[PDB]
């Protein structure tokens, strides 16, 4: 649900 | 097949300054490195590192290679590709931002074939988009063939590499599938191969992310072949500082990356006709960044620490202290007691400069  | 050494770099960057922030390259980066450690690999680990401290410790790691010896990169934090250059982006930069405040990638595997490796691995935890502000066009010389490369990139060309939102110790996707294989003894090609298939189970990215491996690796190497830091890695010892006043006070340290160390004191002695005594630090150098409102807690967990109160010991007070590549000069701080004879009325205190050099990566 988060992106690097 | 035989390793002359086994060297790795990992680097995690989530306090960007600019940029959304990460929380897992924390987590990622302390687990791939216990891993290694127990395949035999000297790890240097780092986490928020700037641009030019990021050159500084690639620098350093291509130093430990030579020929035959293992390199291996792992970064987690934020990256992008453009042309098929991948670039990883430092805690520093701008926004937007562009190819000169990265590391291309491409450019460190070309520096550690000039060291002969027996084997190159890039395992790269990041995004792998477009970075439409970058318009440079630099085409590098071709790289020789050497035939002992790996890349496992933790999602494909032009898509996002994730780590799971508000989920405390949780691994980002990459690290939650590699951890569970990174120990057999199975050619590394093969191995990467395997955590692809176990990530195309992972419901909760496909579609979104699945690892990518490239290889041009025409040996059996692995992680686990036989091999046949120095001053990356002090520690200052324990001391037990005396006062004037009998109490006398331990203070320990304890290495939690390559640039994070814990500090943590406690009451060892304190003398009969003394009723009460705190000891604490303070006066840390200002390059440090230090808080003093995060320093001095009960336990290592409030500081901000990967590290819980059962791989340390109890009953102390702990300070954090990230960002040793920073200290320039000597890591000088202050342990004040506070205490109060018997039958007195004042509380006395009285301080202590000690001075332990420049511990782990600080060292240079």
């Amino acid at each position: 649900v988060r992106p690097r | 097949m035989l390793a002359k050494d086994k060297v790795a770099l990992l680097i995690g960057n989530m306090n960007y300054r600019e940029h959304p922030k990460l929380k897992a390259p924390l987590v990622d980066v302390y687990e791939l490195t216990n891993l290694l450690r127990q395949l035999d690999f000297k790890v240097v680990s780092l986490l928020d590192l700037t641009e030019y401290e990021m050159r500084n410790a690639v620098d350093e790691f291509l130093l430990l290679l030579d020929k035959g010896v293992y390199g291996l990169l792992y970064y987690a934090g934020h990256g992008y590709e453009n042309f098929g250059n991948s670039f990883m982006v430092p805690v520093d930069a701008p926004n937007p931002y562009r190819s000169e405040n990265c590391l291309c990638v491409q450019n460190i595997l070309k520096l550690m074939q000039e060291k002969e490796t027996g084997l190159n691995v890039f395992l790269l935890d990041m995004c792998r988009k477009r970075n439409d502000y970058d318009d440079t066009i630099p085409i590098l010389d071709a790289l020789k063939v050497t035939a002992n490369i790996v890349f496992g990139y933790a999602t494909c060309q032009g898509a996002e590499a994730f780590e799971i939102q508000h989920s405390g110790l949780a691994n980002g996707i990459f690290m939650k599938f590699l951890k569970d294989r990174l120990l057999e003894d199975k050619k590394i090609t093969v191995l990467l191969d395997e955590v692809a298939e176990d990530m195309g189970k992972c419901h909760l990215t496909k579609g979104k992310q699945a690892l990518e491996i490239r290889s041009s690796l025409s040996e059996k190497r692995a992680l686990t072949d036989p091999i046949q830091w120095a001053k990356a890695h002090e520690l200052p010892e324990s001391m037990c500082l005396k006062f004037d006043c009998g109490v006398q006070i331990q203070l320990g340290f304890a290495a939690e990356f390559s640039n994070v160390m814990i500090i943590y004191t406690s009451i060892v002695y304190k003398p009969p006709e003394i009723i009460m005594c705190d000891a604490y630090v303070t006066d840390f150098p200002l390059d440090l960044d230090i808080d003093p409102k995060d320093a001095n807690k009960g336990t290592p967990e409030e500081t901000g620490s990967y590290l819980v109160s059962k791989d340390l010991p109890k009953h102390c007070l702990y300070t954090r202290l990230s960002s040793l590549q920073k200290l320039k000069e000597h890591l000088v701080f202050t342990v004040c007691l506070s205490y109060q004879y018997s039958g007195l009325e004042d509380t006395v205190e009285d301080k202590q400069e000690v001075n332990v050099g420049k511990p782990l990566i600080a060292k240079l």
